């Protein structure tokens, strides 16, 4: 299967540039085009440009003054660079094979969330949420993890190193005092916890942090 | 530029019924090579868009028979037969015939289901947070339907509006429900001035609000 793996910085200072490398596996860059697309809540999906198999590039005229796409066929890499980023360039940027005629290589990468800000990288504080010491007991118990005061997005929240995946709600982050906060709940049988350990795992790639917080009865 | 206009913006559908989604282009979209590069994408919650239909009416390899594309000129349609819970998300059309390539605004497919009351849980500040000088009180309102809901905080019986942050999930692909978090943030000092903390949910499934509460002195 196709993979379009992206690397590049999440956080870009205003007026500076965004560079993303897309590493292609599963098809030859000498034969197929690769497109770049971004997604924001305000403007939806915007096609930015394409690099065709022979190297010809086409760009969206709205961005052409500050956008560059290039590639290295032998390394199977496609390079995106955009200059002079402002706050309205905040978006998830994707390397994509789309607009297909006959091939089976359509694929959309996981994307790179790009935040355009002069605000500083800050790791999260992670707090376990156990029910109150006088809280009543039910057949299913809800536990949680409060992830507070981080920047920029994203964080990844898992439970029991990703083995506890069902019954989880990880809420969208909200931005307050220039920092993000989110919470995650998990619901498990009362005959399981606390006899069986439940731990939330929080990764914040931008600060290289990985924290585990065991949920302990109060 | 070719403007792609989708309708409707939002589409509720029962399980097993058919959904129909429209995309109109502001001009014709025949590429010079003769192909009409009209594509339909589905973006499920938490995921990247995935190709369903290419060149107007061709199902991409692996896409279920329930998805069908049609149309010509400036009028295109996606039909989803026998809708399943896993079909929820945002559907987008795309034209790749005339540069710059453009997307429609999206149509959110919502699954109808039977009403379900929220499961409400309240959490006092953690001992760890209190040690750092903060005090967040968290309330989860989980797995409810329909999506419309209201949450009220009371501190020692008085409604508190300031310092509440709310967040909502997308519709759940397993059970077609919605969830919400509500977090009341105070300083440790404000928190320790009061005793009773209450999260109250109002939802059409109950006549009375659903109340979860704790007393700081009973902790
Ligand atoms: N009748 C066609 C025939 O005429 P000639 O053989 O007499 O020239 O071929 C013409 C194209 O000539 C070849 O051009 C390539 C270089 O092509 C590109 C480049 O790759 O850099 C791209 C060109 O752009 C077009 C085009 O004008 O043909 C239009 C684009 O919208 C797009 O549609 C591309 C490609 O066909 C896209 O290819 C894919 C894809 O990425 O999706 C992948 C393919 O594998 C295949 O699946 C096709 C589909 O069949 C859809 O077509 O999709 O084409 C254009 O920008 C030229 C530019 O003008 C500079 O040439 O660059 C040459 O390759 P290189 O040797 O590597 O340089 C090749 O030598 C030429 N023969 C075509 O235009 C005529 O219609
Ligand atoms: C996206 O934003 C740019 C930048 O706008 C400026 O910087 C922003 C951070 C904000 O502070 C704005 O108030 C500023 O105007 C827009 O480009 C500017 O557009 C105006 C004309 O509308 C022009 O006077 C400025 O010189 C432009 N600056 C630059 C660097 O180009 C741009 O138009 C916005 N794009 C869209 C699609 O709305």
């Amino acid at each position: 299967q196709v993979q379009l793996q992206e690397s590049g910085p999440g956080l870009v200072q205003p007026s500076q540039s965004l560079s993303i490398t897309c590493t292609v596996s599963g098809f030859s860059l000498t034969t197929y085009g690769v497109h770049w697309v971004r997604q924001s809540p305000g403007k939806g999906l915007e096609w930015l440009g394409v690099i065709w198999s022979g190297g010809t590039t086409e760009y969206n005229a709205a961005f052409i003054s500050r956008l560059s796409i290039s590639k290295d066929n032998s390394k199977s890499q496609v390079f995106f660079k955009m200059n002079s980023l402002q706050t309205n360039d905040t978006a998830i940027y994707f390397c994509v094979r789309m607009r297909i005629t006959t091939d089976w290589f359509a694929y959309w990468g996981q994307g790179t969330l790009v935040t355009v800000s002069a605000a500083k990288t800050t790791p999260p504080s992670v707090y376990p949420l156990a029910p109150g010491s006088a809280a009543q007991t039910n057949s299913m118990v809800t536990l949680g993890c409060l992830v507070k005061g981080y920047f920029p997005e994203p964080v990844t929240v898992t439970w029991n190193s990703g083995s506890l995946s069902s019954g989880v709600h990880t809420f969208p982050a909200v931005l307050q005092s220039d920092l993000y906060t989110l919470s995650s709940s998990v619901t498990v049988p009362s005959s399981t916890w606390p006899s069986e350990t439940v731990t939330c795992n929080v990764a914040h790639p931008a600060s290289s942090t990985k924290v585990d917080k065991k949920i302990v009865p109060r | 530029d070719v403007l792609m206009t989708q309708t409707p913006l939002s589409l509720p559908v029962s399980l097993g019924d058919q959904a129909s989604i429209s995309c109109r282009s502001s001009q014709t979209i025949v590429h010079k090579n003769g192909n009409t590069y009209l594509e339909w994408y589905l973006q499920k919650p938490g995921q990247s868009p995935k190709l369903l239909i290419y060149k107007v009416s061709n199902r991409f390899s692996g896409v279920p028979d329930r998805f069908s594309g049609s149309g010509s000129g400036t009028d295109f349609t996606l039909k989803i037969s026998r809708v399943e819970a896993a079909d929820l998300g945002v559907y987008y059309c795309f034209q790749g015939s005339h540069v710059p390539y453009t997307f429609g605004g999206g149509t959110k497919l919502e699954i109808k289901r039977a009403d379900a009351a929220p499961t409400v849980s309240i959490f006092p500040p953690s001992s760890e947070q209190l040690t750092s000088g903060g005090a967040s009180v968290v309330c989860f309102l989980n797995n409810f339907y329909p999506k419309d809901i209201n949450v009220k905080w009371k501190i020692d019986g008085s409604e508190r509006q300031n310092g509440v942050l709310n967040s909502w999930t997308d519709q759940d692909s397993k059970d077609s429900t919605y969830s919400m978090s509500s977090t009341l943030t105070l300083t440790k000092d404000e928190y320790e001035r009061h005793n009773s903390y209450t999260c109250e949910a109002t939802h059409k499934t109950s006549t009375s609000p659903i109340v979860k509460s704790f007393n700081r002195n009973e902790c």
